[PDB]
């Protein structure tokens, strides 16, 4: 009959799809991997006092970390957090173990580089249980690096210090250059921080740990300089689509 | 299974009421599907005695009566039935009573007689469909009774779901022996006491099979009256199991069936020619069955035969003629053990399923047809009369299956379980259930009894002392295992992501059936054979689908036929196309198909009112093929269906590879089917494009970029999108965009041409761009659309 | 892996489908697959109990064609209609609605 | 679909556990489907599942 | 590997996942943003006059030294960047934290989670058969009522 032969190969109607922002990617990505181990997502607020920040993670006024810390005050008690360990205090006080939680969110440090900003997104990762070793520590961060990664990768635990944890470790993924690349801390809790919150360190245990999300995903993406991360250039957002 | 919970308890009586009873029955694995009370609600029903009848003086049919129930006087009571007379023990329902339906009997006449009650049939009753006259009770009925204390009417058929293990819990003695150990109660049996032979009457039982039957019990008995009534009390217990009263001597069997759970069958004796022969049937024997039809048997199927014919599928159905009849006298009564491997998938492949056929394929027990026979024999004679003959018995110790001897260890036990339960516990559990259970070393030998058919392993053990003990007497207690995370790919298109899309591009899912119409179906595609169902649910349901596009295109004629024009659906699910080099000659490929139709949005003051078209559909598809960061590589290219307009229609190509199809569904299939306007459908072949790229980041010029708009005139078939590609293969350094914005086509260009603007974006990581290197990547891609498309530049 | 944690599992499960504490037993039933077999029954408002669940723990002879070992692991297994569970949570009466597909019944559940 | 809503429900609950979702083809031999769940050719279960057989 | 029970989390249908309507946002060609939660009170008290926002005593710059009451600010801030660079079209959005200062709030301050973004130029790119119109009220309203429309409660919302 009638012939309203089209050209097939033109462009649809429609308005073109958005993205996720590269960090906010990372986040979902690490979301899902501990989500299929039991761990849940909690939040909190980023202006927090110098207890939670600081007291309930065994950092007293006289420690070092604290005055040396790059830290936004606002006051002698409110302040931006360094840390997403507040939402972690205020669920071990308000529930007995087990504990399975991560905490991503915004934090703030004063100096501003070509590797550093202002701001940045941290998460946090805290599990209590009966026989939590380091063992367990180092299990499952390794799997943690291979699925991030999607490779496996030579990874190294090394000794460090978090006033929070002890014994404390940092992890370095072996970078493309040939060396270590700092990728988290870690530690097992300090049993002042359990202390503090109402559980037994002579029958819980458990281990903590903590990363950032945009080193992460400079070296899962190949981006170069950090400060693309919240210059919000439409051209690369565009790219993690 | 269906049951009387009297009779039930006259071998078990624990003390709890019949909810608790239905509650425990079900606890121990018998699924209790209802419990129905045996007769009709009412009061004031009592026996009686028609002490005289006489004709109704003014109605043809009626008669008058005087009827005693006991009373200080006799009753007046008129009634119309044909069985009434002047000897009859009968049900009355006096004034007063209230019959079920609250229907009140009062003092009236009927016909000008006074009648002062009603004699009651048993459908009047509740009882059952019986309306053909008044009940007939037995002669020693106790005339002030009330027929509920006489008939024992308070009381319960007991439906229940048996699996095929507790194969023993098909008959009264099953049933009760279980319900017996959960109350932790002895079983009550009756007394069976044997007949003992008044005749020598035989005939040759022969055994050809005696792996499928180890043992075969005949028995003759003389001269028995087969048109001899059945007792009340069996009727009773037959009806109150789902039986129906036949006859005396199939009444009987079936009361044994349902007593003992053992089959039992009665030849004619006098149409038995030379003896029995127990054998295979041979290939293509035929037997008339019971029913009157025909089955072609074949050489792997138990045959009751004579010396001549046979008679009767072994353990299944009876023949027609061989049965008992009007005019039979003499019977030889079967009870038999056949092994169930013998007998299971037989009667499903005549498509018959009897009360012998279902026993025996699942396990009778192999020590029961001595008593049963026993026990025939007897109810046979007292109802029948006649004369017993000795028993034939011709068995097989050697196929006899046996017992089995099983070591249920502690360590499994408490493993498998999780929760301790006592030695003693667990001994009292098994030795009850009938096991001969010795105690050992952390460990228990059992030794299973006959009519248990799963009791072969220690865990069926395990099952058993848990199902005792009860399932909710073990606690809870949450898995205690590893937390290992799997494997992860980000390069995985999640299918509920691309769900996700279609909902927020105003698609609604459906779920159609896997299997639809072939009249329907080839409509869609015309000459492609499906893979067909034998013997489906309907016809219309009987092809598998090749595509999805037959169930959705149904959805969309179901909603319009609804008052709804405009539907947007997608559906994911497997389609089934025959492939001889494909598993199992079917190819199943999951598949993500949709079908818009009607407006572009629904009615709306600054949207216009427009139907959908190509683009609108090709656009949706595009944001989906978007999500795999690979639609610069998807082609669209212009391809017949039959389905589909020849003109509007495209496969999508994806790196060269066909992914699925997409276009306007052809006028002739859209004037067929009765859809209401233009519909447009698409598929796609989901795993060729559950791949997405995993990005990697770029650097970004901060240098300003030039835009150069061109008019690219070419032929009509020149595919627009072709010239855009040749335009970004070109220019990969500096062309960081190509975008089309325009098309043409009238007054300016020639007919058969068309005229493609084309913006192109231009910029370099490392520095600003003049005019000079401008216009030579810009004339760079004009000659090669030249070259390859012999287009001019406007 | 223990019947207790068949029953710790399933409960878990059955109340987080519910969202709700709801009454729960395990009663004994039977599967080809499973030694010992359960199946799992919650107390609706209508008073009766509805089947919703069937398990048990696999049998040795499916480990055993599989290549596991039942003298060293073990496992349950479960099992469950989506439609009658999707009829429970959502008060949808007729099973035949979910297969007619008339968007006046799926605009309900955006 | 409010069968999609269900299914994908069930399969956050035990994918918190470590559940994996596997899936597979509808048309299935007499293998995978009776034989290898203990279900012989001569189990009920394969007449009381009211197969539909193709051959 | 850890050692642990398998317990199920606490689940409730009726939760609205952000992540959901950051897809959705997606799906409407909306691009996701993070900006930083410190802004400049300059640019802040032309959007928010004469709301005294939380000032850092101490701030990287005067810049970036008050907490943003609203995610306006950034999100203006990054049209502007984009606009800068030759992109006119700008569809965003961000979910963030917005601080106003609060006595009945813990630590003074009360710290709420806001969902924000921002539309301007044409309503799509430059294409063959959709004609260059500017976008206007109801074309964001339209996205707005099908973020709302996700909760079920659409039909008791009031503009
Ligand atoms: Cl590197
Ligand atoms: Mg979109
Ligand atoms: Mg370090
Ligand atoms: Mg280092
Ligand atoms: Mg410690
Ligand atoms: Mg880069
Ligand atoms: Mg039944
Ligand atoms: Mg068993
Ligand atoms: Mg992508
Ligand atoms: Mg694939
Ligand atoms: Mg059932
Ligand atoms: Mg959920």
């Amino acid at each position: 009959l009638a012939a309203e032969t089209i050209d097939v190969s033109l462009p649809g109607r429609r308005i073109e799809n958005g993205g996720l922002h590269p960090v906010t990617r990372t986040i979902d990505r690490i979301e899902s991997f501990f989500g299929e181990l039991g761990f849940t997502v909690a939040t909190g607020p980023e202006i927090e006092d110098d207890y939670h920040n600081f007291d309930a993670l065994n950092i007293p006024g006289h420690h070092p970390a604290r005055a040396d810390h790059d830290t936004f005050w606002f006051d002698t008690t409110r302040l931006l957090r360094t840390q997403t360990s507040g939402v972690q205090i205020r669920t071990m006080k308000a529930q007995q173990p087990p504990i399975r939680i991560i905490a991503p969110g915004r934090v703030y440090r004063n100096d501003y580089d070509q590797t550093h900003t202002p701001m940045f997104h941290q998460m946090e990762g805290l599990i209590v249980d009966t026989n939590i070793s380091f063992t367990n520590l180092k299990g499952t961060l390794h799997d943690f690096l291979r699925n991030f990664f999607e490779e496996d990768l030579q990874i190294r635990f090394r000794p460090s210090y978090f006033p929070f944890t002890e014994p404390s470790a940092e992890v370095d993924v072996m970078g493309k250059n040939g060396k270590w690349l700092e990728v988290l801390g870690c530690g097992m809790v300090h049993p002042n921080v359990l202390r503090n919150v109402g559980i037994d360190p002579e029958v819980y245990s458990g281990f903590a740990f903590g990363m950032g999300m945009e080193r992460l995903t400079m070296l899962r993406y190949g981006v170069t300089d950090l400060r693309s991360f919240f210059e919000n250039d439409l051209r690369f957002l565009k790219q993690f689509k | 299974m269906k049951f009387s919970e009297l009779w039930l308890r006259e071998w078990v009586n624990p003390a709890i009421d019949s909810d608790a009873l239905a509650n425990q029955i079900t606890m121990a694995g018998l699924e209790v599907d209802g419990v129905e009370p045996v007769a009709g609600s009412f009061h004031g029903v009592v026996v009686g005695e028609v002490v005289e009848c006489a004709q109704h003086p003014n109605a043809d049919k009626l008669r008058v009566t005087k009827v005693n129930v006991g009373g200080d006087r006799l009753l007046d009571i008129v009634c119309g039935a044909p069985n009434c007379r002047q000897g009859l023990r009968v049900a009355v329902a006096t004034i007063g009573a209230v019959l079920p339906g609250d229907f009140k009997i009062k003092a009236a006449k009927l016909r000008g007689e006074p009648s002062e009650g009603m004699l009651c049939s048993f459908s009047e009753l509740g009882i059952s469909d019986d309306h053909s006259g008044i009940i007939e009770l037995p002669a020693d009925a106790p005339i002030g009774t009330d027929i509920r204390e006489y008939l024992k009417l308070d009381d319960n058929t007991i439906e229940i779901s048996v699996t095929p293990n507790r194969a023993d819990c098909l008959g009264i003695i099953g049933v009760a022996r279980d319900v017996a150990v959960l109350n932790q109660l002895p079983l009550v049996q009756p007394e069976i006491v044997p007949v003992g032979a008044t005749i020598d009457d035989t005939l040759p039982i022969t055994v050809e099979a005696p792996e499928a039957c180890p043992r075969y019990l005949g028995r003759v008995v003389k001269g028995i009256n087969v048109k001899a009534p059945t007792p009340l009390w069996m009727k009773e217990k037959l009806r109150r199991c789902g039986i129906r009263s036949i006859d005396a001597v199939v009444d009987v069997t079936n009361y044994v069936l349902l007593e003992l759970g053992q089959p039992m069958h009665a030849f004619d004796k006098d149409r038995i020619e030379g003896g029995i022969v127990v054998r295979m049937a041979k290939e293509g024997e035929t037997l008339v069955l019971l029913d009157g039809t025909e089955a072609k048997l074949n050489a792997d199927t138990l045959v009751i035969a004579d010396h001549n014919k046979a008679l009767a599928m072994g353990g299944i159905f009876g023949g027609e003629h061989s049965g008992v009849n009007d005019e039979t006298q003499n019977v030889l009564l079967e009870c038999a053990f056949f092994s169930p491997l013998s007998i299971t998938g037989r009667a499903r492949r005549h498509g018959l399923h009897t009360d012998a056929s279902h026993r025996y394929e699942r396990g009778v027990d192999p020590a029961l047809q001595h008593k049963a026979m026993e026990r025939a024999t007897r109810l046979l004679i007292d109802i029948c009369g006649g004369e017993a003959g000795p028993v034939i018995d011709i068995t097989n110790e050697a196929t006899l299956p046996k017992r089995a001897t099983i070591t249920l260890r502690r360590s499994k036990l408490d493993r498998l379980i999780g929760h301790h339960i006592a030695d003693e516990q667990v001994t009292d559990i098994l030795r009850r259930l009938g096991c001969e259970v010795t105690e050992g070393k952390d460990e228990w030998q059992a030794v299973a009894p006959s009519w248990r058919f799963d009791m072969e392993i220690e865990e069926d053990l395990v099952e058993e002392v848990a199902r005792v003990y009860g399932y909710n007497n073990i606690p809870d207690e949450p898995v205690q295992a590893s937390l290992i995370m799997g494997t992860h790919r980000e390069a995985d298109l999640s299918l509920k992501r691309v769900k996700t899309l279609l909902n927020d591009k105003g698609y609604q899912e459906v779920i159609t059936y896997s299997f639809v119409d072939p009249k329907v179906q080839q409509m869609i595609h015309p000459g492609v054979e499906a893979l067909l169902l034998p013997s489906p649910i309907s016809v219309e349901m009987s092809a598998m689908r090749l595509s999805l596009w037959t169930g959705l295109l149904a959805t969309v004629v179901y909603n319009q036929n609804r008052q709804q024009n405009r539907v947007r659906i997608f559906e994911s699910g497997l389609r089934f196309v025959p492939d001889t080099q494909a598993p199992l000659g079917i190819r199943q490929d999951l598949m993500l198909a949709g079908v818009i139709c009607g407006n572009r949005y629904e009615e709306h003051w600054n949207l216009a009112k427009e139907t959908v078209d190509f683009y609108d559909l090709k656009g949706d598809l595009e944001s989906v093929l978007d999500l795999t960061g690979k639609l610069n590589e998807v082609e669209f290219r212009a391809e017949a269906n039959p389905a589909l307009h020849p003109g509007q229609s495209a496969a999508i190509y994806l790196k060269g590879e066909r992914i699925g199809f997409v276009g306007v569904v052809h006028p002739e299939l859209e004037r067929k089917l009765d859809l209401n306007g233009r519909t447009l459908v698409f598929e796609l072949e989901w795993n060729k494009l559950a791949d997405r790229v995993v990005p990697q980041a770029r650097e970004i010029s901060r240098f300003p970029a030039n835009r150069r708009d061109i008019a690219v005139v070419v032929a009509e078939n020149v595919p627009a999108a072709d010239i855009l590609s040749e335009c970004k293969k070109v220019g990969v350094n500096q062309v960081v965009g190509v975008n089309l914005f325009d098309v043409y086509r009238g007054k300016g260009v020639a007919e058969g041409y068309k005229s493609l603007a084309i913006s192109l974006i231009l910029q370099d990581t490392s520095r600003t761009l003049e005019e000079e290197e401008i216009a030579a990547t810009v004339a760079k891609c004009v000659e090669a659309l030249k070259e390859r498309f012999q287009a001019s530049l406007r």
